[PDB]
């Protein structure tokens, strides 16, 4: 790759003597390191850096007008993934973005796994109905997969999704396009996300990744006195997930647990996301499914609320929803 | 060897003396010249005279102590910094002919002290001052505010500002270029007696030196030593007041405060000033700590309280 | 007398020159290149390169006039502009830090929109370059901010009822403002360095650019980088290049940082990341933080103004007051 550059043979010979391979590891080093290794003066080092940088990044120029006008060339800025419920889609103004990590947080019985299953069902709908015509990847880190709930959801799919024409759903084979994986350790999860998910995404089998819990493996090994390795692992995992999502234009959804609050935007709230600010820096859209059980429970029905914590384009708001035999349904006319 | 520098050199002898070496005049002066008269063929009487005159024009001659005493009695001076606390800390101003280093944490006091001192010297003494801004930390509004705090005449402020020159150098090479240009122009303009520069301030030397350091290289340290030598010779051989600012580092094994740029740079300056912020009560504002870490005329370790919001 | 070490020549040629008895640049100018080349064993091309590199090596009133003739970039926040002296100053590197959800990206978008305000209203009337390292650039938010600025400027011009204000606002349309924002995307830090290296010539051809934004600088440097010394060297070089570019091209530079937790004894404090030496790089540093349901802007480090605290808010129109 080095010989592709337009440069005099002297610097090419010096680079070859310096044990260099490609432009990436040329840009990896700095000025004084290159001076020490290659024994070159400043002007030619600057020229080599300039040429390698020009080759790597090309010479194209992009404006925001092109991003706005040309919808088809840039689907990431316009294409969204539906949640299967019009109320939830209205709350999210279309659904999940294709680039970046989305997080669900909440206590037990909030309804996170039901939403994950519903999204895994609706991802493979046709394009005009919000789907992506692709499979899904499901990773479990805490317990077994909800098989009966999945079977009921596939059975009820004609009842839940009524806008889609009836003659179109029978051709959709649901269970055959969902992949299930299971891990039991932080190292196992790292190896899985490193060398299994890219294989699935490369062949076009799936275009959606769901992790049923990221806090579960981490809350078992690292104590309160080992924050540095925990932060290193969290940063590596977030970087890899973001790289994969950007490369393959596939949404990533993470399910998270909560802790007890005993400066970060949480004052009038008793629970906060578990991992901390290090993991919170890696995210794009943050939601919070919450169930108010201690109060307004004597009315006979649970009170479930989904709230948008932060997003670059979504105002803080919340809506209400219920879980029934066919799936998750949002209550009309309740957006904050 | 070179031609035309000294009389008596012939175009034949220069190529005749190629037998020994060609590098410098050290070959001519640091050899046993007895054998040269037969190794190549030279006159004994001319060789010694040429060596003597070459050594005369290419060396330095000692000056007696009394002459130096008398000449410093009429040449050196002292320039106040504009702060009574600093003045009483370092004997009513800094002495021209030495190197003054100001070390502090991020944003503590260094740039403000440099600007106030420059404003005082430009207004309270009517002399030219050069400023070398490297980190971009110099706004003219601050200088205007200081001058307004001093006097109220607009023309006085304009004239005081006209004696302040600012140059930008974002790497070691530009700084060396501008410093050598100043050296050359002042050495050439020794005949005149107006418009000379008596104080030059380098806003930050760590900004242009830190990228070079780090790793197993040697060129960065050599460049730093060359810059230090240039600053020292500009201060001493010309009689100028040089003030530079440096960063502060926290040691790992001992956990004590330590100046940056390492042990090699630790020997460069002669007077060291350390600025720290008073934590807890009295924090923020101008209230800060000024200490003397190195001096050739005072015992070190002393403490002093200064403010940077009362001028 | 200028030493050869003070010049950017090759180590090999400097070693050969000191071997041959060369220690001053002045003596080099009086020697024919052929004789010195045959004496030191140096070919013609590198000898000519040495000869040319040797060859190649503003009072405060002008600085005041330049500072006054060019304005600041308004942030639509009156108190922030007041504590900044008028807004973001040109020729100065600015850093913003804060916990997630405070509104750094909203501020970056607002600045990118505002930099194109016509000078008749106190703007700079310049373009903007946005570099994204985390993929948080959403066009819809920029459209909303641009529309809000359109409405505010139109209302102000109508109330004032001038003549040149309408002419200035005539070309200030959504398409025109949206066409003047140049977008780049960097994933690894090598890509960021490459884009930085390409920035000078691009700004040379696009001479009307008055803003450069790098949204996210901690993320490319905080992951998969074990060697701390290499990271420090890279960050120092990047800061030097950025300040040099900002001063040379008359540009305002904004960088975005992330917070981190520092633990002493049994209490934890939120401090900016990327070590301690990074604190000297930024000319101006701001910090956003939460207090109950209120957002506060604090001027941490600045060589021109005093420390202050400002209350700001994020609304559908964008970065605003209160
Ligand atoms: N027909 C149904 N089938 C299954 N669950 C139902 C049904 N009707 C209502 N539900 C409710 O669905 C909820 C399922 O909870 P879910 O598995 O989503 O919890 P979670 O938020 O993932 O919690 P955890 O941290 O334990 O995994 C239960 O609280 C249950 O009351
Ligand atoms: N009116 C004022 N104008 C300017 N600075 C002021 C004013 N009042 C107080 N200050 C203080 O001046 C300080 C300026 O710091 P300064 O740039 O001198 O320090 P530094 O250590 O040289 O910084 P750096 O490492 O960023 O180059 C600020 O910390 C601020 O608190
Ligand atoms: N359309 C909108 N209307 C109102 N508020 C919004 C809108 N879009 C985003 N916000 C608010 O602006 C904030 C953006 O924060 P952000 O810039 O993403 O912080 P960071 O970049 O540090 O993560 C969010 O907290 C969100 O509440
Ligand atoms: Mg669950
Ligand atoms: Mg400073
Ligand atoms: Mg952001």
């Amino acid at each position: 790759d080095l010989d592709l550059l337009d440069l005099n043979p002297r610097i090419i010979a010096a680079i070859k003597k310096a044990k260099l391979k490609s432009v990436k590891e040329v840009l990896h080093f700095s000025g004084p390191d290159l001076k020490r290794l290659t024994n070159l003066s400043s002007p030619e080092v600057w020229h080599l850096l300039r040429t390698a940088s020009l080759h790597l990044r090309g010479s194209s120029i992009l404006t925001a007008l092109q991003l706005h006008q040309q919808k088809e060339r840039f689907p990431t800025q316009h294409q969204r993934l539906s949640l299967g419920c019009p109320v939830l889609d209205a709350l999210l103004r279309g659904g999940l973005p294709l680039d970046g990590i989305t997080e669900l947080a909440g206590r037990s019985s909030a309804g996170k796994t039901q939403l994950a299953l519903q999204l895994c069902l609706a991802v493979q709908f046709p394009r005009q109905h919000g789907g992506l015509e692709a499979g899904a990847v499901y990773i479990c880190t805490e317990d077994a997969f909800p098989h009966k709930r999945l079977q009921q959801l596939m059975a009820q799919q004609p009842r839940l999704r009524t806008d889609v024409p009836g003659e179109l759903l029978q051709k959709l084979r649901f269970g055959s396009q969902i992949f299930i994986e299971h891990v039991a350790d932080v190292d196992t999860l790292l190896e899985c996300v490193n060398k299994k998910v890219p294989v699935l995404l490369s062949r076009g089998m799936a275009r959606l990744v769901v992790i049923d819990s990221v806090a579960a493996p981490f809350r078992c090994e690292f104590d309160s006195q080992a924050s540095a390795p925990r932060a290193r692992h969290l940063q590596s995992l977030g970087a890899t997930l973001r790289e994969l999502s950007s490369a393959f234009q596939s949404p990533v959804l993470c399910i998270n647990q909560v802790t007890e609050a005993m400066p970060l935007g949480f004052w009038d709230e008793r629970v906060s996301p578990a991992l901390g600010i290090t993991w919170a820096n890696q995210l794009l859209v943050r939601l919070l499914a919450d169930r108010l059980r201690e109060e307004e429970a004597a009315l006979g029905c649970p009170a479930r609320t989904l709230r948008v914590l932060s997003a670059p384009h979504l105002p803080p708001s919340s809506c209400s929803y219920t879980i029934s035999a066919e799936g998750v349904r949002g209550t009309p006319g309740t957006q904050s | 060897l070179r031609v035309g520098l000294c009389p008596g050199l012939t175009e034949e002898m220069i190529q005749l003396l190629r037998s020994h070496r060609i590098k410098t005049v050290v070959d001519l002066v640091s050899a046993d010249l007895e054998e040269v008269a037969q190794k190549c063929g030279l006159s004994y009487k001319a060789l010694v005279a040429l060596r003597r005159v070459l050594l005369a024009q290419f060396s330095a001659f000692p000056v007696n102590g009394a002459d130096l005493y008398e000449e410093l009695k009429t040449s050196t001076a002292i320039l106040s910094t504009g702060i009574g606390s600093l003045d009483k800390l370092l004997d009513a101003g800094l002495y021209t002919g030495e190197v003054t280093e100001i070390v502090g944490g991020p944003g503590s006091g260094k740039t403000q002290v440099c600007l106030c001192m420059a404003a005082n010297v430009a207004h309270g003494l009517q002399q030219n001052v050069l400023y070398v801004d490297s980190n971009g930390g110099l706004t003219a509004s601050r200088l205007l505010q200081l001058l307004q705090a001093k006097t109220q005449d607009e023309e006085e402020q304009a004239e005081a500002l006209r004696r302040i020159q600012v140059v930008h150098a974002f790497d070691i090479f530009q700084m060396l270029d501008v410093l050598q240009e100043l050296r050359g122009t002042v050495a050439q303009q020794v005949t005149g007696s107006s418009g000379t520069v008596k104080v030059v301030v380098v806003d930050s030397v760590t900004a242009v030196v830190s990228p070079l350091l780090g790793g197993q290289q040697r060129e960065g340290l050599a460049l730093m030593m060359q810059l230090a030598r240039e600053l020292k010779t500009l201060a001493r051989d010309l009689g100028m007041a040089v003030v530079v600012t440096n960063h502060i580092t926290r040691d790992r094994d001992s956990g004590r405060l330590k100046p940056a740029l390492g042990r090699s740079w630790s020997f460069v300056p002669s007077t060291r000033i350390l600025l720290d912020t008073i934590e807890g009560a009295g924090a923020s504002g101008g209230r800060r700590m000024a200490c003397l870490a190195k001096s050739s005329r005072q015992p070190t370790g002393f403490q002093e309280m200064v403010d940077i919001g009362t001028w | 007398q200028r030493d050869l070490v003070s010049f950017p020549l090759s180590p090999a040629v400097r070693v050969k020159l000191v071997s041959a008895g060369f220690q001053t640049a002045e003596e080099l100018l009086e020697v024919k290149p052929s004789e010195l080349s045959k004496e030191v064993g140096i070919s013609k091309a590198e000898a000519l390169e040495t000869l040319q590199i040797i060859r190649r090596e503003c009072t405060a009133l002008e600085l005041l006039e330049q500072e006054h003739t060019q304005g600041f970039i308004i942030t639509f926040c009156s108190a922030l502009d007041d504590i900044l002296g008028g807004g973001v100053p040109l020729m100065k590197t600015t850093e913003i830090c804060g916990a997630p959800g405070v509104g750094k990206t909203q501020l970056c978008m607002q600045l990118a929109v505002d930099v194109q305000i016509p000078e008749c209203f106190g703007g700079v009337a310049g373009e903007a370059v946005f570099i994204d390292t985390e993929g948080s650039f959403m066009v819809d938010r920029v459209v909303d901010l641009a529309t809000a600025c359109i409405q505010h400027l139109q209302l102000i011009a109508e109330k004032h009822k001038g003549e040149e204000h309408r002419k200035a606002l005539e070309d200030f349309t959504l398409d025109n403002i949206l066409s003047h924002i140049y977008y780049f995307r960097c994933r690894d830090y090598t890509e960021l360095l490459a884009q930085v290296y390409l920035l000078p010539d691009f700004l040379s051809e696009h001479s009307k650019v008055r803003l450069v934004i790098v949204d996210g600088i901690a993320f490319p440097f905080r992951h998969d980088l074990d060697d701390l010394s290499l990271r420090t060297r890279l960050l120092n070089g990047l800061a030097q290049q950025m300040i040099s570019l900002a001063n040379n091209h008359r540009l305002a530079v904004i960088l975005t940082n992330q917070m981190t937790t520092k633990i002493d004894r049994n209490q934890a404090l939120l401090v900016p990341a990327l070590g301690e030496s990074w604190g000297h790089a930024a000319t101006i540093r701001l910090i956003f933080h939460w207090d109950r349901k209120q957002r506060l802007a604090t001027l941490y480090k600045s060589p021109s103004q005093k420390e202050c605290t400002v209350l700001f808010q994020i609304k559908p129109q964008g970065f605003r007051d209160t």
